[PDB]
RNA sequence: AGGAUAGUGGCCUACCAUGGUUUCAACGGGUAACGGGGAAUAAGGGUUCGAUUCCGGAGAGGGAGCCUGAGAAACGGCUACCACAUCCAAGGAAGGCAGCAGGCGCGCAAAUUACCCAAUCCUAAUUCAGGGAGGUAGUGACAAUAAAUAACGAUACAGGGCCCAUUCGGGUCUUGUAAUUGGAAUGAGUACAAUGUAAAUACCUUAACGAGGAACAAUUGGAGGGCAAGUCUGGUGCCAGCAGCCGCGGUAAUUCCAGCUCCAAUAGCGUAUAUUAAAGUUGUUGCAGUUAAAAAGCUCGUAGUUGAACUUUGGGCCCGGUUGGCC
RNA sequence: GGACUUUUACUUUGAAAAAAUUAGAGUGUUCAAAGCAGGCGUAUUGCUCGAAUAUAUUAGCAUGGAAUAAUAGAAUAGGACG
């Protein structure tokens, strides 16, 4: 006995499995952005489709209803802030008419991409599984981030690794030494 | 790193408030060594079946086995 | 209908089949690098687009 | 007015038609009548385990001519004999006799599968080996 | 009316009366039925599940009875009977794991005979002792979360523009291809240490070691249609076998056994059973009923369902709120 | 405080409907599942925001409305006012 913990899957599979088109779009993102998986995929359609009912079952009330009033400002506070929607968008129709890419272009990878330091979606996913970068001063090791809008500007290689300094690194380092030790 | 820290006024108020492990940590006690628990246990249980001391049947015992 | 038979001929052809043992081959890329490779083979690469982009047609 | 009463106060009525119509499906019939518990030689469960009596070598319905090594099982739960049809190429030879085999359904909910008349079960295991493992060899089957 | 009870009351007794429930489903039977909070799936309505972390109830192998106490019809408390069964120097004695571990069986189906009271809390005469409650670790692909298995160049090719617009001369820049080759990067994994912890183990930190492929090598299913992806090669030849359904196989198999290539999901994938959606194939929303399944042979009629219209309307006068609107 | 006082259904509002779960606000678990944390200073002595809110049938409770649908009233006047 004791209070047991909470726990949600966060993706959702489609009901066709074998739709050219979907496989076409699908496989076309991932080249793009740089994804193993559809899972990641199938995750941002997730949160998108809880989004969109949150938005309808919004819009269906009245304006000025506290409800909607607030807990739709809060959501588009949300999504500005991480940039999914401009605050040119701000009216709660546009949440619904957002994208899956407008969420996708906001992962650490891809705005690393955008902001120099990989020259690669692939190379940034490495960078950052290799621990090479910092949003703040604070380390980071997942693609899947969602910038904040704020932390954008703070980007930037990382201060115990190489590329920020202080170390050169292992193989590096074994090079050196076997120069050095030929040099003898 | 972040962690939590006591400073005391005295070492008497550490010694009687802080936790005996936490004293042996920092040396200033030493961890009395005992018996495992299942064997306190079983030593328990062992004196739950005697009424008294023992000296008694002990005795008795030394006396009883000779027949 | 009839339960019984002949139970000789089982395994017949599993064991007439001359055995091919696997061409070793370079191991292909696992996860993130399968996905671009498909990404490069369909889309930026045109490979094989005869009239209805086939993806593995017969040589002829 | 379309049948049924529509009336505000007339739920009774709809209730109790509705049982008597739902009887009349065979899933809630199946489900409520307890024919699995009561019959189905498992009891409603997914697998069982049986003991081998006899190789079979029954043959298809038509239009097809073939021979489809089944085997004759009693089961340890209840002691019923079944039927069961051992899935691949040469598997027939991993089943020899006295073997304790566990047995799934094939998939069609009890009926009979394809051109096999009369069985409702597939070996999946022969002394805990799994005949997909033994057909592809990777593991062996014990000596006893 | 009395007795009994902590108290009400047919709870029990004496006397008396003849009542009470029932097609608005009594009573009886079944439940693979503890009930709820809730779970899965759900456009909406709904269907199914709910032994199981919380609440309530019941039980301690089956029955019954009872001591003690504020409180038990108590079972890690007694008494007896039944059934199981232990030790005996056969006279007798002692038993209750549906508490924690663990073991036989049962089976499709489920973990260590481990450490500790440091935390949460409880009991006690009580800061101090105890607590298999509880926590800690071990086994653990039940389910979930995040997420490695490679990245970038320089050379040898095949593109598209722009400078020369001097034959086919150079090519600056480009997107892919290689029995090309380079140096970088990294963690999985070892491990001084420290942290962590009741003490350890792990996590998070971190010296030193720890990638170049014949290594640190990703499977699981499939390629006729449904339904992503072969009319390629070899073998068999209504045989072996595949195939959820339709179907394949009878000497040129796109379906079997294999090789190659390809496709789908991917540290997960498949199979079985059950259930939900699909299913407007349960139909309140929302089915159908001439011929496809289905209008009772016809009328009357009691539980029910449904049931024509009509009774204060219209007009005014004020007050102050919410939206707006120049400003 | 009293004389009294037609009866319902319906609907509004409110209270009530344990917590966890559900939806959902805020917020560093490095992201996320989660959790209910945490954040800010001269960090020498300290200051401070939180841990919301909504849903929760039917039955019962109170409350406004009084259309819709039922119910009753003064007819051999033992009728109302006084
Ligand atoms: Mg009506
Ligand atoms: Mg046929
Ligand atoms: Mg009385
Ligand atoms: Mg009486
Ligand atoms: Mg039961
Ligand atoms: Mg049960
Ligand atoms: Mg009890
Ligand atoms: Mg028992
Ligand atoms: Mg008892
Ligand atoms: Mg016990
Ligand atoms: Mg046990
Ligand atoms: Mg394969
Ligand atoms: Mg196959
Ligand atoms: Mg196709
Ligand atoms: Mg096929
Ligand atoms: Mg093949
Ligand atoms: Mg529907
Ligand atoms: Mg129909
Ligand atoms: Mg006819
Ligand atoms: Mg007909
Ligand atoms: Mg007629
Ligand atoms: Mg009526
Ligand atoms: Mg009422």
């Amino acid at each position: 006995p004791r209070a047991p913990r909470t726990y949600s899957k966060t993706y959702s599979t489609p009901k066709r499995p074998y739709e050219s088109s979907r496989l076409d779009a699908e496989l076309k993102l991932a080249g793009e952005f740089g994804l193993k998986n559809k899972k990641e995929i199938y995750r941002i359609s997730f949160q998108l489709s809880k989004i969109r009912r949150a938005a309808r079952d919004l819009l269906t009330r009245d304006e000025k209803d506290p409800k909607r009033l607030f807990e739709g400002n809060a959501l588009i506070r949300r999504l500005v802030r991480v940039g999914v929607l401009s605050e040119d968008k701000k009216k709660l129709d546009y949440v619904l008419a957002l994208k899956v890419e407008d969420f996708l272009e906001r992962r650490l990878q891809t705005q690393v991409y955008k902001l120099g330091l990989a020259k690669s979606v692939h190379h940034a996913r490495v960078l950052i599984t290799q621990r090479h970068i910092a949003v703040g001063k604070q380390i980071v090791n997942i693609p899947s981030f969602m910038v904040r809008l704020d932390s954008e500007k703070h980007i930037d290689f990382a201060p115990t690794s190489p590329f920020g300094g202080a170390r050169p690194g292992r193989v590096a380092r074994r090079n050196a030494a076997r120069k050095a030790e030929a040099s003898g | 790193s972040v962690g939590f820290g006591l400073v005391y006024n005295s070492v008497a108020e550490a010694k009687k408030f802080e936790p005996t492990y936490r004293l042996v940590r920092y040396g200033l006690a030493e961890k009395v060594e005992k018996a495992s628990r299942q064997q306190r246990k079983q030593k328990k249980n062992r004196d739950k079946k005697i009424f008294g001391t023992g000296k008694r049947l002990a005795k008795k015992v030394a006396r009883r086995n000779a027949d | 209908a009839k339960v019984h038979g002949s139970l000789a001929r089982a395994g017949k052809v599993k064991s007439q089949t001359p055995k091919v043992e696997k061409t070793e081959k370079p191991k292909k890329p696992k996860g993130r690098a399968y996905k671009r490779l498909l990404y490069t083979r369909r889309f930026v690469n045109v490979t094989l687009v005869n009239g209805k982009r086939r993806m593995n047609p017969g040589p002829s | 007015g379309k049948g049924k009463p529509r009336g505000l106060n007339s739920a009774r009525k709809l209730r109790v038609h509705r049982r008597n119509n739902r009887w009349a499906e065979n899933n809630y019939k199946k489900r409520l009548l307890g024919t699995a518990f009561k019959s189905s030689p498992f009891g409603g469960s997914s697998h069982a385990k049986g003991i081998v009596l006899e190789k079979l070598g029954i043959e298809s319905k038509q239009p097809n001519s073939a021979i489809r090594k089944c085997v004759r099982v009693q089961l340890i739960k209840n002691g019923k004999k079944v039927t069961a049809f051992v899935p691949n190429d040469g598997c027939l030879n991993f089943v020899d006799e006295n073997d304790e085999v566990l047995l799934a359904g094939f998939g069609r909910k009890g009926k009979a599968k394809g051109d096999i008349p009369g069985v409702r079960f597939k070996v999946v295991k022969v002394s805990g080996v799994s005949l997909l493992a033994l057909w592809k060899e990777k593991k062996e089957k014990p000596r006893s």
